[PDB]
């Protein structure tokens, strides 16, 4: 029974900058700008968007670091993680 | 207080994460540089665990699964990291001992359930009971 793999997930709100999103997606996914561009926009289109999928641990980490930039910056960017 | 060999492993581990530039030090890179601590390669040998194997698991896993950091913030500790150190601190505190062994940060491995390192460990046949025998009564091999 290996540990499951979790997606990570950015959900839209309507406060957030989608510069901000861009910024998230570029410090802490390692994506470049037009990758970043095209994931921020599905979020806005679609309400949220996967922005990866790592380990249990790297996830759980992940989620943490990332919704606690964002309420450093005062947004609400609220980001999540999801099983298989 | 982690005894000065368990430092060594501690500080091992962390290096090793660096070198790689990983964004994290995960419970993985915590468990290999224990198979390189006395106290923890101790309890695993006494358990009859194939450390080439072992090895070879968890840093093909560490390499697959372990972000790496931009060449545009230094290695961080997973939160189960922090939890599997945490836990081994306060039951040394907690039974009334002085020192924080390998052996027993090896055993506060097995609280973390969603870690490859526990679930590598019990792939091995090795239970939580298996180490904690062997500690605390006799070098109670496995057979
Ligand atoms: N959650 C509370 C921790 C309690 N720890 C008790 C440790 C006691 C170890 N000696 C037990 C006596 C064995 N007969």
């Amino acid at each position: 029974k290996p540990p499951s793999m979790y997606k990570v997930i950015l959900v839209n709100d309507d406060y957030t900058p989608m510069e901000f999103v861009i910024d998230v997606l570029q410090k802490f996914f390692s994506y470049d700008v037009e990758r970043a561009t095209q994931l921020m926009l599905a979020v806005a289109y679609q309400g949220k968007a996967i922005c990866g999928v790592f380990t249990a641990e790297v996830a759980e980490t992940k989620v943490a670091m990332v919704n606690k930039y964002a309420r450093e910056n005062e947004h609400p960017l609220l980001c999540t993680l999801e099983k298989a | 207080m982690l005894n000065q060999e368990l430092e060594l492993s501690l500080n091992m581990a962390f290096a090793r994460a660096r070198e790689h530039r990983h964004e994290f030090m995960t419970v993985e890179h915590l468990l290999l540089a224990l198979l390189s601590n006395p106290s923890a390669r101790e309890a695993l040998e006494a358990c009859s665990v194939d450390l080439v194997a072992l090895r070879q698991e968890l840093e093909a896993f560490i390499e697959q699964t372990t972000p790496v950091l931009p060449a545009s913030r230094d290695t961080q500790p997973t939160l189960s990291f922090q939890r599997v150190l945490q836990r081994a601190v306060f039951h040394v505190q907690s039974s009334g001992r002085n020192e924080v062994t390998g052996a027993n940060v090896l055993v506060a491995i097995f609280s973390e359930q969603e870690s490859q390192a526990a679930y590598l460990l019990r792939k091995h046949e090795v239970s939580r009971l298996d180490v904690v025998n062997f500690i605390s009564h006799g070098t109670r091999k496995d057979e």
